[PDB]
C-alpha cells in the first residue's frame, strides 16, 4: 500500500554535498568557545560513525532479507543515500572545520568512547543476528534500524540544530537538516516494513515482540542519558537535550505502530527554529431485502 | 500533572474489578476548586462585569440595551439559581476551553456556564425578560443546546456568524465558478462549513463556445475550491472545511471520486474538501439489474433540453438521455461504481452518500426545487435554486443557496422534564431569531434564501444516552418505538410552532402555497397512522406528556392550512460533535463509538465515560462498531420519517467486514428510506 | 520526412566549409509547392471567399461591412501586388502553423499571408479604404507587425482579446483578493497574460479584524492565483501564464522568493505563476553601504499612515518606518537578499527585477500614480490605481489597471524604407484603434484604464539583425549611437502622432494636465541634448530621413503644450516571441541567442538561421551569451532613455559566471538606468 | 587511482525516467507491425529481468565483498541505478505504450522463457557463490557482472537503438541511451576491479581464470544466439543482432583486460546512428562603476 509513494518521496528528495558551500561557516566557527567546538566535533563524529554502520550493514542487510522488487529498490536507494551522499557530507563538514590531525584525534576518541560504542554495537549486533527466512529476527533488526534512524541520531542532531536556530554554522546546519530529513523518511519506511511482520504474528508473539521493543528502547535510552551528560554538561544543555531524546523516542515508537512511552514535553524553541478493506464483488440479492 | 487530571485518570484504575466512575465527579470538583475558580474574573456585581465586557469589545451592546439592567440581573439570577454542576470533568473542560469567553490574551475566564447561557438567552429573547428567563431555564436544565456557532458567538462583538452550514449552487460558467470561490472564502471567513453542488458544471472534455475538449471538468473547480478553503481557514484557527457534491450520473463522477483515492496524484488529489455523491433511484435500479449505466455530459443535456441534468428527474429522463444522439454520454458499470464507492468509504470515509429519491419522495418543497445535494455534514436537505452570476456591470440573477441554523434537543433532559412541547417551541423560536438576525453581506443567494425560506434546523442529542440510561438497547424494537414516538412529537410541536409564528407574523415562507404543507399531503401519514408507543415501557417513558394522536394531527393540519408555516424546513439532526460534551450527552442520535474515550490534551490524557455509564448499564451502552448496522439503519429511518431534512448518519464498520458489507449497508439504507449517509468510520 | 524539411536540414551540411544558407530559400519554395498551395482553400473570387468566411463564423461582419466590396478587393489587390515571399522556411512555417486561419477541422488553410494582412488592415482602418491600403503597404513591407493577439485575432469572430498584457492591482482585502482571482481567470480566458501587484497585501502573521497571526501572507494569494491560472488556460490550448510582483521591502519577500526554489514544498512552490521583485533605490543604497535593511509589515504601515507601503516613496519613508514603533518590521541583510535574487535567477531565471526609481525618475504620469510593478514580460511600466472592491450590493471604487496595446516596428525594414515617421505614425494609429475597440466586461479597472489612459505600447525588433546586416557589432559604440538616434526619432514621431490624435479628437488622456508632457519637463533632455548620430556610418545609415533636432523637439514640445497628448504611454519593447519568425527578424532589441537555432516539431528537426546570416556577417551575428552583458546593458539603457515604458531585457549568462557576476550585471543595470530585467537565461 | 573519478561520473549522470515525457512515442508505436511490437516488448522485458537481478543481487553482493568506503559508495550507487532507475524505466515505457493485459503477458513470458531463465540462473548462481575473503569466487562473479553489463544487455539494446536511428520511438530511445551510457561505465568499473584480483595471481592461476572467463563467455554466447533467434526471426533481424552481440562481447573482454575473441564485422549503420550555480559574496566595489 505504500512502497511506490515512498519511492516518489525518496527520489524527489535527492541531493548532493556540493550544492551547499561550506566555507562561510568559518565566520561563526571561529567565535565559538573550546567546549562548544569540542562538543560539536564529538557529536559530528558520533553521527558519522553511526551512519556508516547504517550504510555498510543496516540498509543493505534489510534490503537483502525483505521480499519484493519495489521494496528492494527503495531500500537500495536509501543505502545509496547513506554511502554516497550522507557519508561524503559528514566528511566535507569535518574537513572544512578542523585540520586533518584534529579530525583523526576526534575519531580516535569517539571510537574509544564507552557510550557511543555501547549503542553502536547493540544496533550492529541485531543486524548480525538476522537469519535467512526468519521474519522474527528481521523484525528485531528493523526495530533496531528504526531506533537508529528516528531516535539515536537525535542526541547528536540537537547541537547542529541548536546552532542553526541561532544563525550559527548555517551551511553545515543546512546539510544536517537535509540528512535528518532523509533519516526521518528512512525510519518511517522501515517502520512500516516492521509493522507488516508484526501484524502477521499471533497475539502471544505480538506481546513478546512488544516486550522486545520496549526492553531495547529502555537499554538504549538509559545509555543515551549517559551519552548526553558526557557531551552536553560542558555546554549546559543536557536537560533540554533529554527532552528532545524522549520526544524522538516517541516518534520512533509511533513509526513501529506502538504507543508513545514518554509523556509529552515542549522542545527548546531554538532547536525548533532550526527544525484497504477487502474488495468483494456484489453478488446480487444484496439489492433485495 | 494537575490534580483533576489524576482524578480523571483514576477512573480506569479498577477497584474490585469495576471502573471508578465516581472519581470523574471528584475531578470536576478539583477542576473547579483549583483551576476554574482561580482563573475566573470576578467583579463586585453584574453591572461592572457587563460594563467591562461591553467597553472592552467583548459583547455587543445592542442586544443588552434592549433590557434594563434589572431585567438582565433577574435573568442572570435565574441562571445561577439552578446551581448547575457539570457531572463530568470533560463537560466543564470542553465548555471552558471551547465556549467560555476568555480575555484577549486568553489568560483568564470571563464567562461561566451560567454567564454564557444568560447572554445567549438575552440575545434570543430580543428584549423580552420572560422569554429570556424561559431560555435560561431551557438551557440551564440542558433541555436545548444552541449549535456551536450560536452558543459560542451569541452576543459577542468579536463573533463570527451564528449559521453553521452553508450550501451553494454553482452554475456552469466561469463567472459563477469565480463567484462560488469568492462566496466560499467569505463564508469560511465567517466560520461556516460550505457545501457546493458541482453537478451543473460541465464535465471534462466539453466545449467552451464551440472549441471542444476544453473544460477541466469538476476536478479543476474542486482544486480551486480546495485552495480557497485552505486560504480561508478561520484566520488560521480551524482548518477551512468544504464539501463538494456531484451527481452520480455526472461524467466526472469517477474523477470526482479519484480526488479521494490515497494513490491520487497531486494534480488531482484534494485534501481539505469533503466529497459527496448524490445517487438517484435510477442508479440503484441499474446496479440492481446489472445493466450497464451511462454517465452524462451536463452541457450537452443543457444545450438539448434547456435545463441542467440535475434540474430534472433522472428516473424519467435517463432513457431519453440515452436514446438522444445529441446528448453525450459514457458507459459505466453501476455495480463497479458502487464497489468503488464502498472501497473509497472504507479507505477514507468518503464520499457522502445522498439518496436523492429518498430525499425528494418526502420533500415538502419540491415545487420550489428538488434537493440536489447536502451540506458538509450531510444532514441539510433543502430546495435550492442556482444563481446566474453575470458579467461585471450586468445584473445577477440571485437564486436560493441553502443555509439553516442548528439547535439540538437533549432527549434525556427533555424527557426527564416531560417538556417535549415547551422545549421544541422555545428552540424553534430561538432558531427563528437566529435566522432573523442573520444577514450575510457577501453571499447574496444565502441572504435571499435565509430571508425567504426561513429554514431552521432543530436536531436532537443523547438518544443513545437516554436509551441506555433507561435500560433500552439501541438496536431493540423498543428503542425504535421510542424514537418514532419522540420524533413524531418533535415534528408535531415544531409544525405547531411554525404555524403559530406564521399566524403571529402574518407571513409564511416564500412559495409555501405550493408546498405539501399547504396542500395537506405532508400530514397524510400523520392523519391515518398512529405513532403512539406500541410497547408498555415506552408508553410509561412518555407518561405525563400528551402524545399527539391522529385527531391532534388533523387539527394541526387544519391550523396549518388556515395560517401556513413560517419555516420551510424545521428539523435537521446535525452530528453535534463537541457541544455534546458540555451537555453531558451522546453525540446526535448516533450510537456511542466507545463507552470510555481516551483523548489527549496537551501532554496529558483524559478519559471521558459516556454520560450515565455505570455497572448496571454497561451493556446497554453498546459500542456502535459492535452493533448491527442494519438495525442502526432501521433506527435512523424511523427517526427520518419524522425529520423533514436529513440526519447525519455515520456508518460504524469493523475492519473484518468487506466492501460488499458496506455496499449492502448502503443499499439497505436506500431501501429503508435513508436520505443521506455521513461517514464510514472503520474501527 | 517531407522535401522542404530535408532542404532545411541541408543547411547544416557544410559545402566548401560553409553553411548552405541559400538552401533554406529552396525549402520555402518546397514548403509552398508541396504543402501550402495543396492545403490552401481557393475560391473563384474574393467575394465568395469573404462570404464563406463570414457565413462560417470565421470573420466578423461589422468590420467588413464598413467597406464596399470594391474597396476590400482593392485592399487585397494592394496586399497581393507586393508578391511577398517568405525568405526562410521557418517564417512561412510559423505563420501557417500559428497565425494563418484554418478550417474548424484544422486540415485546410483559409488565409494566406496577404489575406491575413489585408484583414488586419481593414480592421485597423475602420472604414477608410486609403488608410487600409496604407496599413497593407506597412505590413506587407513588414515595416510594422501587430502583436500576436492583434495579428492573429483581428477580424476573426472566434477570437480572444487583442490585448494580452494585463496588470492588476490587488487591495488588502478578501473581497479584493477574490475579485483579483476572478479577473485573472477572465483575462486568461481571453488569452491574456495577467500580472498582479501583491505589495499592498499584508504579510504573513498580520492581523485580520484585530486577531493576531491570522494572515497567510502573499504566498497563499500566490497559491490561489496559480490555481486560477492553471484552471484558465485558454480553453486547454496554452498553459495559463501569470505574474506576481512584490516590493522587496514587503516582509514576505523571502517567502515570495521561496516560491521559486526547487527545494520548496508542494504547499509553497507555485509553478505557473511568474514572480517579479520591485527594488526601490533605498534597497540598493542599503545593500551598497552594507547596512542591515528592514522588511515591513504592510498592514501596520497602512494603519499608521493611512496609505499602503508601496504607495509612498520608500526613499523618504524608510527612516520614518524604521523609527516608528507602531510599524512592525523584520531585520534582513540586503546583500544576502541580492545574492538570493541572483541565485534564484541562476536556477530558474526568476524573479523579474523592477528598479522602481529608475522607472519613476523618468515616468511622465507620477501625478496619477508611481509605477509600482510591471507585466508578465517586464516591459509595461504605467501608473496604476488600486480598486476597492467592496461586498455585494455595495458600489465598488474602480481604479486603474494597466492594459497596453502591443505592436513592433521592424527596424531593418523600417530603416531600409527610410520610413521611420510614417511607420511610427501608422503603428500609433493602429494601436489607438485596437485600444479603442477593446471592451472587457469582466475587468472593470482594466476597461476604465483603457478608456482613460489610452496607453499603447509601440515596440521595435530586428535591432541585432539590422546591425549585423549593416556590419555593426551589437556591443559597438556605433550600435548604441544608432539605437539612440533611431529610438529618439521613434519617440519624436510617436509623441507627434499622439499630439495629432489629441488635436483631431479634441481629447487627451485622463489627468494629462498633471503629466510632464503638459508641463514640458519630458522634453527637457530633448530640447537641450542633440541626438543626431555621432558616427559617420550611422549618419549614412540615416541618410534620406530627417533626424529631429533640438529645434524640432522644441516645436513638438510647443505642439504638445497647445494640443495635449492622446496616449498616456506610447512605447514599450515587448519580447516579440513568434512574430519575429514571420517577419524574418531577430526577437525584440535583444541580441540573438544562437546564429542557427535547432527546433523539433513533431518528430522532425528544423533549422532556422538568423535573418540575413551569411559568411560575411557571421562574425557580426555574435551570440548573446558570448557578449559582454555590461555593453548589452549600455545598449538597453540607450534605448530606454527614449522609451517611456520599459524594455523586456533578458540577461544572457554563461554557466561559468557566478551569482556575483549576475548581481554585478543587475547593479550596473540599476546604475545605467535600466528599468526592468526580464530573464537570466544560462547557456 | 580511479574510484573518485567514477564516483563523480556516476553521480553526475543521475537521472529519472519521469524527466522524459513518453506520450510522443504513441504514434510511431501504434504504426509498428504486431511482430515488431511483440519483439520490442519482449526485448525490454528481458532487459528488465537482468536489471532486476543486477540491482537486487549483483551490485549489492559485490559491494559487500569489495573493500573501501569509496569503492562501496560507487557500487551502492550503481546498484540503486539498476533497480530504482533502470528496471523501473521499462515499466514507464510499458505503461505508456501497452495495455495492462499485454504488460501482464510479457512478465509471465519472462518467467517461462528458457533462455532468459538459463542466463539468470548462470549469472545469479555466480553472484551467490561468492565466499567472504575468497578473491577467486569474487573475480568469477565480477566476470559474470561485466558479461551482464557489456555483453548480455546488447541483444536487448539493439532494437530500441535500431528504431531511434530511424527516427522512431525516440523518447523510449532516449531512456535506453541513458541506461546504455550507465552500463558502459558500470562495465568498465567492475572490469577494473576484476583486473585487480586477476593481477594478484600466479601465471598458472591466471591461465585458469582466462579459461573460466572464455568458457563462461562461450556458454552465455551460445544461449544468447538461441534467445536472439527466438526474438528476432519474426522481424528479420537475427543475423544483424548476432553481429552486434559479438561486437559487444569483445568490449566485455576488453573491460576485463583480455584480447578480443570474435572477428570484426560491419554493424547496421542505423544502430550506429542510434548511438545550482556557484555563489560569491558581493564586494563593496561591485556597487560602484
Ligand atoms: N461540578 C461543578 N460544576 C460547576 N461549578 C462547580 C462544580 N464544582 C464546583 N463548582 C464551583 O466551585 C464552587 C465550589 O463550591 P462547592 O461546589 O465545593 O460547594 P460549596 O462551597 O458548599 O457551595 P455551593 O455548592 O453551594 O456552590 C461552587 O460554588 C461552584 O461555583
Ligand atoms: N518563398 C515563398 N514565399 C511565399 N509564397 C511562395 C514562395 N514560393 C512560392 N510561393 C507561392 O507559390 C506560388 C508559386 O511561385 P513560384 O516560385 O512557382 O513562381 P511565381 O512566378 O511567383 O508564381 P505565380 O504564378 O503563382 O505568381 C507563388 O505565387 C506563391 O503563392
Ligand atoms: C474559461 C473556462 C471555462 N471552463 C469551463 C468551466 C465552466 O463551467 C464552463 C462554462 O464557462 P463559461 O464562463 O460559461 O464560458 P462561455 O460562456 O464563454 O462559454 P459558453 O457559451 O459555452 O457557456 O467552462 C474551464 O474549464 N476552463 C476555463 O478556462
Ligand atoms: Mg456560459
Ligand atoms: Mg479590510
Ligand atoms: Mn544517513
Ligand atoms: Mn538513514
Ligand atoms: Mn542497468
Ligand atoms: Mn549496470
Amino acid at each position: 500500500d505504500f512502497t511506490q509513494m515512498f519511492y516518489n518521496q525518496n527520489v524527489k528528495q535527492f541531493w548532493l554535498p556540493e550544492e551547499i558551500a561550506l566555507n562561510g561557516d568559518l565566520l561563526t566557527w571561529k567565535y565559538l568557545g573550546k567546549n562548544e567546538q569540542d562538543t560539536y566535533m564529538k557529536v559530528l563524529a558520533g553521527l558519522t560513525l553511526l551512519d556508516t554502520e547504517q550504510g555498510n550493514t543496516g540498509m543493505p542487510i534489510v534490503a537483502e532479507h525483505v521480499d519484493g522488487h519495489q521494496r528492494k529498490a527503495v531500500l537500495n536507494f536509501m543505502a545509496m543515500m547513506e554511502n554516497a551522499v550522507h557519508a561524503k557530507s559528514y566528511s566535507n563538514i569535518f574537513m572544512t572545520l578542523a585540520p586533518t590531525e584534529t579530525i583523526n584525534e576526534v575519531f580516535e576518541w569517539v571510537k574509544q568512547n564507552k557510550y557511543l560504542q555501547k549503542k553502536a554495537q547493540m544496533i550492529v549486533g541485531l543486524y548480525k543476528a538476522i537469519q535467512k527466512d526468519d521474519e522474527i529476527s528481521l523484525f528485531k533488526a528493523m526495530v533496531a534500524s528504526v531506533y537508529l534512524e528516528s531516535f539515536l541520531f537525535y542526541s547528536g542532531f540537537y547541537y547542529p540544530l541548536y546552532f542553526y536556530g541561532q544563525g550559527k554554522l548555517m551551511q553545515s546546519g543546512e546539510i544536517i537538516n537535509l540528512i535528518l530529513r532523509d533519516e526521518a523518511i528512512h525510519g518511517v519506511y522501515v517502520g512500516l516494513l516492521a509493522q507488516e511482520i508484526y501484524n502477521k504474528q499471533t497475539e502471544e508473539k505480538k506481546a513478546e515482540l512488544r516486550e522486545f521493543a520496549i526492553d531495547l528502547l529502555n537499554q538504549l535510552y538509559e545509555n543515551e542519558l549517559e551519552y548526553t551528560e558526557d557531551l552536553y554538561d560542558q555546554v549546559g544543555l543536557s536537560h533540554d537535550v533529554k527532552k528532545f531524546i524522549r520526544y524522538n523516542a516517541n516518534k520512533a515508537l509511533m513509526n513501529l505502530g506502538f504507543d508513545p512511552y514518554f509523556e509529552e514535553e515542549d522542545i527548546n524553541p531554538i532547536v525548533l527554529n532550526g527544525l484497504k478493506a477487502t474488495v468483494e464483488p456484489l453478488k446480487d440479492d444484496d439489492f433485495y431485502f | 500533572v494537575p490534580k483533576w487530571i489524576q482524578l480523571n485518570n483514576e477512573i480506569m484504575i479498577q477497584k474490585d474489578g469495576k471502573f471508578q466512575f465516581d472519581k470523574d465527579k471528584e475531578a470536576v470538583h478539583s477542576y473547579f476548586v483549583d483551576y476554574i475558580n482561580q482563573n475566573t474574573v470576578f467583579f463586585h456585581n453584574l453591572k461592572e462585569k457587563l460594563d467591562y465586557l461591553v467597553e472592552n469589545q467583548y459583547y455587543e451592546e445592542e442586544f443588552l440595551s434592549l433590557y434594563s439592567f434589572e431585567d438582565i440581573k433577574e435573568v442572570f439570577k435565574t441562571a445561577y439559581a439552578k446551581k448547575f454542576r457539570f457531572p463530568s470533568f470533560m463537560s466543564a473542560f470542553k465548555f471552558y476551553n471551547d465556549y467560555a469567553l476568555k480575555t484577549n490574551d486568553k489568560k483568564k475566564i470571563l464567562e461561566r456556564y451560567e454567564d454564557r447561557i444568560s447572554i445567549v438567552a438575552l440575545f434570543f429573547a430580543n428584549g423580552d425578560t420572560e422569554k429570556a428567563k424561559e431560555y435560561v431555564n431551557l438551557m440551564i436544565n440542558q433541555e436545548y443546546q444552541p449549535s456551536t456557532p450560536t452558543f459560542l458567538n451569541a452576543g459577542r462583538k468579536r463573533r463570527g456568524e451564528l449559521v453553521s452550514c452553508f450550501l451553494l449552487e454553482v452554475n456552469d460558467s466561469l463567472n459563477d465558478i469565480s463567484r462560488a470561490i469568492d462566496i466560499s472564502m467569505q463564508l469560511s471567513k465567517l466560520g461556516g462549513g460550505v457545501s457546493l453542488n458541482l453537478s451543473k458544471l460541465r464535465a471534462k472534455g466539453e466545449a467552451i463556445k464551440d472549441v471542444e475538449n476544453a473544460t477541466k471538468g469538476v476536478v479543476g473547480v474542486m482544486k480551486l475550491l480546495d485552495n480557497a478553503f485552505r486560504y480561508a481557514d478561520q484566520m488560521g484557527q480551524r482548518q477551512g472545511s468544504g464539501a463538494a457534491y456531484l451527481n452520480i450520473f455526472h461524467r466526472d463522477i469517477n474523477d470526482f471520486l479519484d480526488t479521494k483515492k490515497i494513490s491520487a496524484d497531486e494534480d488531482v488529489r484534494v485534501k481539505t474538501l469533503s466529497i459527496g455523491v448524490v445517487i438517484p433511484d435510477k442508479f440503484v435500479e441499474l446496479a440492481r439489474e446489472d445493466k450497464a449505466a451511462y454517465v452524462f455530459y451536463p452541457h450537452t443535456i443543457y444545450k438539448e433540453y434547456g435545463q441542467h441534468m440535475d434540474e430534472m428527474d433522472m428516473n424519467e429522463m435517463y432513457d431519453k438521455f440515452v436514446d438522444n444522439p445529441r446528448v453525450k454520454k459514457e458507459k459505466i458499470n453501476p455495480r463497479k461504481l458502487l464497489e468503488k464507492l464502498a472501497m473509497l468509504r472504507s479507505e477514507s470515509g468518503y464520499p457522502y452518500i445522498m439518496f436523492q429519491d429518498n430525499v425528494n419522495k418526502v420533500h415538502a418543497n419540491n415545487h420550489i426545487s428538488k434537493v440536489k445535494f447536502s451540506n458538509l455534514c450531510s444532514e441539510v436537505l433543502q430546495a435550492s435554486q442556482v444563481s446566474s452570476y453575470t458579467d461585471y456591470d450586468e445584473e445577477d440573477e440571485i437564486g436560493l443557496d441553502i443555509s439553516c441554523n442548528l439547535g439540538s434537543l437533549n432527549i434525556l433532559n427533555v424527557m426527564e422534564h416531560k417538556s417535549i412541547e415547551k422545549t421544541v417551541k422555545l428552540a424553534t423560536d430561538s432558531l427563528t431569531h437566529v435566522s432573523e438576525t442573520t444577514d450575510i453581506r457577501n453571499a447574496p443567494a444565502v441572504r435571499r434564501a435565509n430571508k425567504a425560506m426561513k429554514s431552521i434546523g432543530l436536531g436532537a442529542m443523547n438518544l443513545h444516552g437516554y436509551l441506555a440510561q433507561n435500560g433500552i438497547a439501541y438496536e431493540s424494537p423498543e428503542a425504535r418505538d421510542f424514537a418514532n414516538t419522540f420524533f413524531m412529537m418533535v415534528n408535531f410541536y415544531s409544525i405547531q410552532r411554525s404555524a403559530e409564528i406564521a399566524k403571529e407574523k402574518g407571513e409564511t415562507f416564500d412559495q409555501y402555497e405550493g408546498s405539501t404543507y399547504a396542500t395537506g399531503e405532508y400530514f397524510d401519514k400523520y392523519v391515518s397512522t398512529d405513532f403512539s408507543p406500541k410497547y408498555e415501557k415506552i408508553a410509561n417513558l412518555f407518561e405525563g406528556m400528551h402524545i399527539p394522536t391522529t385527531e391532534d394531527w388533523k387539527k394541526l393540519k387544519a391550523f396549518v392550512a388556515e395560517h401556513g408555516m413560517y419555516h420551510s424546513y424545521r428539523l435537521c439532526i446535525a452530528p453535534t460533535g463537541s457541544i455534546s460534551y458540555v451537555q453531558s450527552s451522546t453525540a446526535s442520535v448516533m450510537p456511542i463509538m466507545e463507552r470510555i474515550e481516551e483523548r489527549t490534551y496537551g501532554n496529558s490524557k483524559t478519559y471521558y465515560p459516556m454520560p450515565g455509564l455505570a455497572s448496571n448499564n454497561w451493556f446497554f451502552y453498546k459500542e456502535a462498531y459492535d452493533m448491527d448496522m442494519f438495525k442502526v439503519v432501521d433506527m435512523i429511518a424511523t427517526i427520518q420519517q419524522h425529520i423533514d431534512q436529513g440526519i447525519s448518519f455515520t456508518l460504524f464498520l469493523k475492519d473484518t467486514m468487506t466492501t460488499r458489507d458496506l455496499n449492502r449497508i448502503d443499499l439497505y439504507a436506500h431501501h429503508r428510506g435513508i436520505k443521506t449517509i455521513y461517514y464510514a468510520r472503520t474501527k
